[PDB]
RNA sequence: GCUUUACUGCAGGCUGUCGCUGAGGACUCUCACUCCGGGAGGAGGACACCGAUAGCCGGGCA
RNA sequence: ACUCGUACGGUCACUGAAUCCUGCCCAGUGCAGGUAUCUGAACACCUCGUACAAGAGGACGAAGGACCUGUCAACGGCGGG
RNA sequence: CGCACGGAGGCGAAGAACCACAGAUUUCCGAAUGAGAAUCUCUAACAAUUGCUUCGCGCAAUGAGGAACCCCGAGAACUGAAACAUCUCAGUAUCGGGAGGAACAGAAAACGCAACGUGAUGUCGUUAGUAACCGCGAGUGAACGCGAUACAGCCCAAAC
């Protein structure tokens, strides 16, 4: 399949929000990433 | 064109138009359909002039069989402007009425008996 | 129950409509003022989808480049001549008062400058019979007489292609060929083989049609099957 | 003394006699070969024009509208229906051919609101409705002291929510005492039964 | 769901009548209206189409 | 839509290659044609009625029906004595 | 120095943070309006429909949104009737169009406690399950008046 500009962008952001919630906001916290999507087990738009 | 029932000459519409710039120079005259017909209805109509390419037909319509039994005489004018621009007006006239002539009734007179003549 | 196969062909859905975009050309009668001085060389002879006959290709005075209905015996070089003086020559368009009376004649007009009506299917012919200052009756391929208008312009001769109805199909698939080319969807099943809910002669044990096959003229689509308002049936009698 | 207006009137009062005869046979011929909105300079009926509110001012359109005659234009039900919701032929609709020329013509015009309207005539399949329509935003309207009210907000798509004449004479609103408790205040107030 | 000479109705077809629609129980005409023609013009013509109503047929459909 | 189509066409049905053939029946039902006469709605028209209206009756009478004819490769039938 | 209690660093007495009002900025798609397009692209743009008009997009209007309410159109069936067709469910559900902060209505060709009477219009209470409708079955169902709320009356066409 053949992508767009507009389609690689969200592409591009869908795997921006997949990395992990930082170090540093568990200690500011005092104490999980509810939008894990992988790609074979979960689907993306398009 | 329903209201008309003979085709006035040219030259006849020419003297015509010209008696009527100065009868109101001189006497009076009634500009306007309503104004036309109250003239006649009040009997103080000499000469009765309607505009032929008056659309719609309905609001000249009256004037030729009102002025028949009311006997006023009556003549046709081709263009609505042309009626407008003898009787003193920037804007066009459906119709106008010679509401007393002056220095132009021997003039009335003669187009009065022309057009008589021209059924 | 549900809408009979009849009712879903005025739908007009791509299965009962006709290749119209395979099609070469809608043939029609030049239009001329007066005179008669607009003749053509036949420059090729074309197979036409549409009507299984064959078509010529004409080059006129003027430069025109147009497809007619070609007659029997109408080849390369021939010329042909269109107008109201023209040649009485086999091929050539002119006016049914000007054609001479027992002579076959096709593509004939219904109202003088349609283009052509009647007698265009391979080697069929209308045969033009009595004048008049008034009428001219021509006798159309189903033996019918036809009164028509002197002014009404017909070719000359029959139409080409000829006894094609004579050999037969043989196999299902040059069936198959024919009707992939004209706006008819085929195969047909019969009604009698239907379910009821399809067609009113459909269901039963066995293959019968319900009521009698003769319906009227004023049946409504739907119902309107077998034989339509026939005067009679059979071959008998 | 009888004004001019007077001799319109009159002669509309029987569009089949006389010299207006003539003249609807004739025009009709021309108007059947028109739109089904069309812009005209001046109105047919100068009296009904201006009795209906009309002025020969800038911002004051007059059109002709021709609907269809007759019934109503219905689909027969395609799911199951009792016998008398069956009906196809003698079903008519609760709004006449009038309020549908003049939300045909402020359809056309959407800047423009509908003032009044009038009939016109008919020949064998269609009626003609002339419609009066008033621009609300211009100046020569805004100062006018008898057609700014047209100018207010709550004037906007008058004729789609029935405020015309022609509006309130269909919703059975002419009456004020007996036969009129079902359409006043509106018909919907009153549980749609007028 | 399906059938029919089940009950009741609804589309549809045929037919009369009224409107469009005009001049001079049979007839002529042309100006509305329809169609053919690029046009000139030609065919048809107060009929047909359309709106309305009436009678008949009407498991095609509810 | 059929249709860039025109009866050697294409629509609607039945039977189901070739070969030998395909009898009898039109009373019923269906379709179609005809019809002196009978029957056949509304409008208009005439009578009564009502200062008008409702309403009652008459006159004329379309398709349809009655009646007659054609038709079974139309539904179908081809027995008892 | 947000949610958010980290680390590094920074800002604030030049009065920061914070709050109120006002203003600046305000990508692309979006009624989406130069044209096209799954938020991008291609070569000056009120696209489209209108009014005015210097007849030039010059000046303007419309479009779409909004919880429901409001107004104008289209309009079921399950159900009830112990079946069911009129009736009922119901002018309900749902659909089309449209306005406002509220809508609609509204100054009598009214009423008709018939009078020597009332006096624009909504709404509330009542009149009343009354009158009226209805396989006169099941069911359906007002109004005048009265007591309240609030009150407000005017403009054209034509005559001259
Ligand atoms: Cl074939
Ligand atoms: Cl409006
Ligand atoms: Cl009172
Ligand atoms: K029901
Ligand atoms: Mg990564
Ligand atoms: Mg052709
Ligand atoms: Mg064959
Ligand atoms: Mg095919
Ligand atoms: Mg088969
Ligand atoms: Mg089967
Ligand atoms: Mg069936
Ligand atoms: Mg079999
Ligand atoms: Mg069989
Ligand atoms: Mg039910
Ligand atoms: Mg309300
Ligand atoms: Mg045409
Ligand atoms: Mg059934
Ligand atoms: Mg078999
Ligand atoms: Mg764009
Ligand atoms: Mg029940
Ligand atoms: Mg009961
Ligand atoms: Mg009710
Ligand atoms: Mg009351
Ligand atoms: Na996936
Ligand atoms: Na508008
Ligand atoms: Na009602
Ligand atoms: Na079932
Ligand atoms: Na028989
Ligand atoms: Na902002
Ligand atoms: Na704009
Ligand atoms: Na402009
Ligand atoms: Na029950
Ligand atoms: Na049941
Ligand atoms: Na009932
Ligand atoms: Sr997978
Ligand atoms: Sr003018
Ligand atoms: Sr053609
Ligand atoms: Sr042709
Ligand atoms: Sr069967
Ligand atoms: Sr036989
Ligand atoms: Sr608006
Ligand atoms: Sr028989
Ligand atoms: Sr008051």
């Amino acid at each position: 399949g053949k992508k767009s500009k507009a389609t690689k962008k969200r592409l591009a952001k869908l795997d921006n929000q997949n990395s992990r919630v930082p170090a540093w906001v568990m200690l500011k916290t005092d104490r999980r990433n509810h939008k894990r999507r992988h790609w074979r087990r979960n689907d993306t738009d398009e | 064109p329903v209201y008309v029932d003979f085709d006035v000459p040219a030259d006849l519409e020419d003297d015509a138009l010209e008696a009527l710039e100065v009868a109101r120079d001189t006497g009076a005259v009634k500009k306007g359909t309503n104004e036309t017909t109250k003239s006649i209805e009040r009997g103080s109509a000499e000469l009765v002039f309607v505009a032929e390419d008056v659309q719609p037909e309905e609001i000249v319509m009256h004037i030729p069989e009102l002025a028949d039994e009311k006997g006023v005489p009556f003549i046709f004018v081709e263009q609505q402007d042309d009626l407008g621009h003898a009787a003193g007006l920037e804007v066009g006239s459906a119709a106008a009425a010679v509401t007393d002539a002056g220095e132009a009734d021997a003039d009335v007179e003669d187009i009065a008996d022309k057009v008589e003549e021209l059924r | 129950g549900r809408r009979i196969q009849g009712q879903r062909r005025g739908r007009g859905t791509s299965t009962f409509r006709a290749p119209s975009h395979r099609y070469k050309a809608d043939l029609e009668h030049r239009k001329v003022e007066d005179g008669d001085v607009i003749a053509g060389t036949v420059v090729d002879i074309e197979h036409d989808p549409a009507r299984s006959a064959p078509v010529a290709a004409v080059e006129f005075e003027d430069g025109d480049r147009r497809l007619i209905l070609a007659p029997e015996g109408v080849g390369v070089g021939d010329e042909l001549q269109v107008g109201v003086s023209a040649e009485i020559a086999p091929g050539n368009t002119l006016p049914l008062a000007e054609i001479p009376e027992g002579v076959p004649v096709c593509n004939v007009e219904s109202s003088p400058g349609d283009g052509g009506k009647f007698a265009r299917a391979s080697g069929v012919n209308a045969q033009l019979l009595t004048h008049d200052r008034n009428v001219a009756v021509v006798k159309l391929p189903s033996g019918e007489m036809k009164r028509l208008d002197p002014q009404c312009r017909a070719t000359i001769g029959v139409v080409a292609g000829g006894g094609r109805t004579d050999k037969p199909f043989v196999k299902a698939g040059n069936k198959h060929h024919k009707m992939k080319a004209r706006g008819t969807k085929w195969p047909n099943v019969r009604g009698v083989a239907m379910n009821a809910v399809d067609h009113p002669f459909g269901g039963g044990g066995r293959q019968h049609p319900g009521k009698p096959k003769s319906i009227s003229r004023n049946a409504p689509p739907g119902r309107k099957v077998g034989d339509i308002a026939s005067k009679r049936t059979g071959r008998g009698g | 003394a009888r004004s001019a207006y007077s001799y319109i009137r009159d002669a509309w009062k029987n569009p089949g006699d006389g010299q207006l005869a003539e003249l609807q046979w004739q025009r009709q011929q021309e108007w059947r070969n028109e739109g089904a909105v069309e812009r005209i300079e001046r109105p047919t009926r100068l009296d009904k024009a201006r009795s209906q509110g009309y002025k020969a001012k800038q911002g004051v359109i007059v059109a002709r509208v021709s609907v269809r005659k007759g019934s109503a234009r219905k689909r027969r039900h395609k799911a199951g229906r009792r016998s008398k919701r069956q009906g196809v032929t003698r079903i008519t609709r609760r709004k006449d051919i009038q309020r549908v020329a003049e939300e045909r013509a402020s359809r056309t015009f959407p800047n423009l609101r509908v003032l009044n309207s009038y009939s016109v005539g008919q020949d064998g399949r269609q009626k003609w409705h002339e419609v009066i329509l008033i621009d609300p935003n211009h100046p020569a309207i805004q100062n006018d002291d008898d057609l700014s009210w047209i100018c207010a907000d709550d004037q906007a798509d008058r004729v789609f929510r029935g405020l015309t004449g022609a509006g309130r004479r269909n919703r059975g609103l002419s009456g004020k005492g007996k036969g009129s408790e079902k359409t006043r205040p509106s018909l919907r107030s009153n549980g749609g039964k007028g």
